[PDB]
């Protein structure tokens, strides 16, 4: 897959977690990016999104623990979620060209996380 | 990708003539035992077909050099080639062969022929070649070195391949694929078939009506062409590119009147050009392939004018306009002023 | 959409439909008029602001995001999708927009999101007060109002470019009946005649045959791919054989070269002779008919075979 994520594992309730997925060309991130996760038994739960300039809007339902850092030369973006609870034993995904439509986005694979 | 090798050789083409070649079915109408006369775009009998030579492998010491330039194409081309090895890959139909202009691509890809049309961004010199892939056990004949990147186009046509390796017998066929690509009223027509022929060079005396196999509904006013020839990478044998050779033809159609014979099964067996010889003109007027003895009035011949003559009197440097258009005041409607 | 068939008739019976709104294009004759290209649309917009997509109207969505053609080559097509995107707790996922620069020309597809100044305070890369973010959340719930729930608004637009046939309707088809005078339309080959199967060595690329003097006689079926003959059914002049209005009034009507099998009865080489008894006598030829047969009045009209002498 052209998009891989690093991070996760068995963490005591309350720890931190990170995911890293990167690209190469400056113009590949035109223009929208976001994040998503599918917990087993849970529907889609979008969190946040941002444009090229970096203006962000976050879903007010779970907007209390959102912190994102972005890069351009490295062509990266990181969704940082802290305070790992017991309801995150699922797989995550970062997406490039998220808003482009049904056939304008590329998906990923994620990593397994164990939470007690 | 986007790599150039043009070389030098420009050896002249030894002009040859096609005896009876370029006879086509300019309709989808069945006809049995009727001699029908048509006034369509055809290739005149016994005309100079450009005996082009592809990349010259003259064997004393290498020196492979390319002979695939851009030519002016009026209406169509009669294209034929032996290529016992599968060398010809496709065509680079276009108008300016640069950006900002639409172009047509034909590809062999002998699993599925691709007729692709996209506003590509061609690099400097377009050619072919073969490189490694290091995976999947495949080889690279990408025409993206011809077609750098496409944008603002959604024209694609992939069908059952017509340019197979239908030799299957290793000799006496030579896959003499004969083509005409003609543009009519913003519509593209292609006709072709395979002919087995034993001659080394030139063209034979045989007659073979050439059937259609695809019609393209796009509408590009194509002006400039280009052929493609398969090439292979140079290896450690005492950046290397483009090893190969071929031999291909180029023709040009002319508006002509043609009389065509039809078999009882609808297959065209013979044809006559109605503008070559007075004898052939006699056949067309009588609508028969055998004329009995006598004297027949075929047509009228007059000698045409040569130049142009214009004669005007010695009146110059006068323009009496404005005194009637830009006058201060005009007369009343019932008392209009008539200025001679 | 190009080199396809846009089944509009199917599209009238494809999904849930509530509101038809057409302007400049007839809604009943979409299949007949073949178009060139179709650029499909799919609105996700509450019905309150949908009615603003028209000249002489302004709105945050109609004249800002994605503009329909002024000369509407299509219809303002909006339906209802109340059962698509409803979730409990409020669907705050989709994106609003606050403001943009100014009025825009038709067909301006916006991708960039340059920062906007609201008053005398400049942004210069600053987001916040007087420099608003271009995103805000929606609200969708199964318990929300129908109007504020999402709508499936798939607006279809057409084009009359000068291009070969690329978009048109299906036009359907019918069945085939043989040995009867019918009216046929095989891809434009309109005519009347008798259709019967024939054995003609048609080439695969050849559609319909034609004999001398350009008289189509054979056509290949577009579906079964069979060779069918074409010939006009029986016609001809009608002649009347009478002994004059001085001896009787009985007449015999002759249909020239029309077989008696189709509309006493006697069949000749000149055609069926209706109203004349055939007798094996032979006298002088009184009323000439043809082919050595000619009738006479005895106590009825009887057709002989004329005696030479
Ligand atoms: C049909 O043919 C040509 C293909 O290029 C196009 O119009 C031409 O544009 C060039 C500009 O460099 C002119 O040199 C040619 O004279 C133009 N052709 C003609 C017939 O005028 C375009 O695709 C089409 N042009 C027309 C008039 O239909
Ligand atoms: C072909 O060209 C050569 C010279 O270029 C000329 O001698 C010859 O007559 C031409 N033949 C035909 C059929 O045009
Ligand atoms: C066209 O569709 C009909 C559907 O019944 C099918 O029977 C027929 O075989 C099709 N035509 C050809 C040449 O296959
Ligand atoms: C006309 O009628 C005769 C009756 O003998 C029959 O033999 C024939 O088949 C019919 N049709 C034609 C074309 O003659
Ligand atoms: C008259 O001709 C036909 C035979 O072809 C038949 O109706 C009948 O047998 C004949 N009658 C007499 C008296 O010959």
């Amino acid at each position: 897959v052209q998009l891989v994520e690093s991070g996760g594992g068995l963490v005591q309730p309350g720890g931190s977690l990170r995911l890293s997925c990167a690209a190469s060309d400056f113009s590949f991130y035109d223009y929208e990016m976001s994040w998503v996760r599918q917990a087993p038994g849970k529907a889609l739960e979008w969190i946040g999104s941002m444009y090229h300039s970096g203006r962000t809007y976050i879903n007010p339902s779970l907007k209390s623990l959102v912190t994102i850092s972005r890069d351009n030369s490295k062509n990266t973006l990181y969704l940082q979620m802290n305070s790992l609870r017991a309801e995150d034993t699922a797989m995550y995904y970062c997406v490039s060209n998220w808003a482009s439509g049904s056939t304008g986005d590329y998906w990923g694979q994620g990593t397994l996380v164990t939470v007690s | 990708q986007c790599v150039n090798l043009t070389t030098r050789t420009q050896l002249p083409p030894a002009y040859t003539n096609s005896f009876t070649r370029g006879v086509y079915y300019p309709d989808k109408v069945f006809r049995s035992s009727v001699l029908h006369s048509t006034q369509d775009l055809f290739l005149p009998f016994f005309s100079n077909v450009t005996w082009f030579h592809a990349i010259h492998v003259s064997g004393t010491n290498g020196t492979k050099r390319f002979d695939n330039p851009v030519l002016p194409f009026n209406d169509g081309v009669y294209f034929a080639s032996t290529e016992k090895s599968n060398i010809i890959r496709g065509w680079i139909f276009g108008t300016t062969l640069d950006s900002k202009t639409q172009s047509l691509l034909i590809v062999n890809n002998a699993t599925n022929v691709v007729i692709k049309v996209c506003e590509f961004q061609f690099c400097n010199d377009p050619f072919l070649g073969v490189y490694y892939h290091k995976n999947n056990k495949s080889w690279m004949e990408s025409e993206f070195r011809v077609y750098s990147s496409a944008n603002n186009c959604t024209f694609e046509y992939v069908s059952q391949p017509f340019l197979m390796d239908l030799e299957g017998k290793q000799g006496n066929f030579k896959n003499l694929r004969e083509f005409v690509f003609k543009n009519i009223d913003g519509y593209f027509k292609i006709y072709s078939k395979h002919t087995p022929i034993n001659l080394v060079r030139d063209l034979p005396q045989g007659f073979s009506a050439l059937e259609p196999l695809v019609d393209l509904p796009i509408g590009i006013n194509i002006t400039r062409f280009q052929t493609l020839l398969a090439l292979h990478r140079s290896y450690l044998t005492p950046s290397g590119w483009t090893a190969g050779a071929a031999a291909y033809y180029v023709g040009y159609l002319q508006p002509r009147t043609f009389l065509l014979k039809y078999n009882e099964n609808g297959t065209i067996t013979d044809a006559v050009d109605c503008a070559l010889d007075p004898l052939s003109e006699t056949k067309c007027t009588l609508k028969s392939f055998t004329v009995e003895k006598g004297i027949y009035q075929t047509s009228n011949f007059r000698v045409q004018p040569t130049e142009s003559i214009v004669r005007f009197p010695n009146i110059t440097n006068l323009c009496p306009f404005g005194e009637v258009f830009n006058a201060t005041r005009f007369a009343s409607v019932y008392a209009w002023n008539r200025k001679r | 959409i190009s080199n396809c068939v846009a089944d509009y008739s199917v599209l009238y019976n494809s999904a849930s439909f509530s509101t038809f709104k057409c302007y400049g294009v007839s809604p009943t004759k979409l299949n007949d008029l073949c178009f060139t290209n179709v650029y499909a649309d799919s609105f996700v917009i509450r019905g309150d602001e949908v009615r603003q997509i028209a000249p002489g109207q302004t709105g945050k969505i109609a004249d800002y995001n994605y503009k329909l053609p002024d000369d509407f080559t299509g219809c303002v097509i909006a339906w209802n999708s109340n059962n698509l995107d409803s979730k409990v707790g409020g669907n705050y996922n989709y994106l609003y927009r606050l403001f943009r620069k100014s009025n825009l020309k038709p067909f301006e597809r916006d991708i960039s999101t340059e920062i906007y100044q609201a008053g005398s305070t400049p942004c210069n890369g600053v987001e916040g007060f007087n420099c608003y973010f271009p995103l805000q959340s929606y609200g969708f719930q199964p318990t929300n109002g129908v109007g504020y729930q999402p709508y499936r608004v798939v607006v279809l637009s057409f084009e009359l470019l000068h291009a070969p046939a690329t978009v048109c309707g299906p036009k359907k088809s019918t069945n085939l009946v043989k040995n009867k005078c019918v009216n046929f339309n095989f891809n434009g080959l309109t005519g009347t005649g008798v259709l019967t199967e024939s054995n003609k060595k048609f080439l695969p690329f050849q559609q319909f045959g034609r004999d001398i003097a350009d008289t189509t006689d054979a056509v290949r079926d577009p579906q079964t791919l069979e060779i069918l003959d074409i010939t006009p059914c029986s016609f001809g002049g009608v002649s009347v054989i009478t002994p004059g209005t001085n001896t009787s009034n009985q007449v015999a009507v002759l249909y020239q070269d029309v077989n008696c099998t189709e509309v006493n009865v006697f069949q000749t080489r000149a055609g069926c002779l209706i109203g004349a008894e055939h007798v094996n006598n032979s006298y002088e030829c009184d009323i000439p008919i043809g082919a050595g047969i000619c009738a006479s009045y005895q106590q009825s009209i009887i057709a002989y075979t004329m005696s030479l002498g």
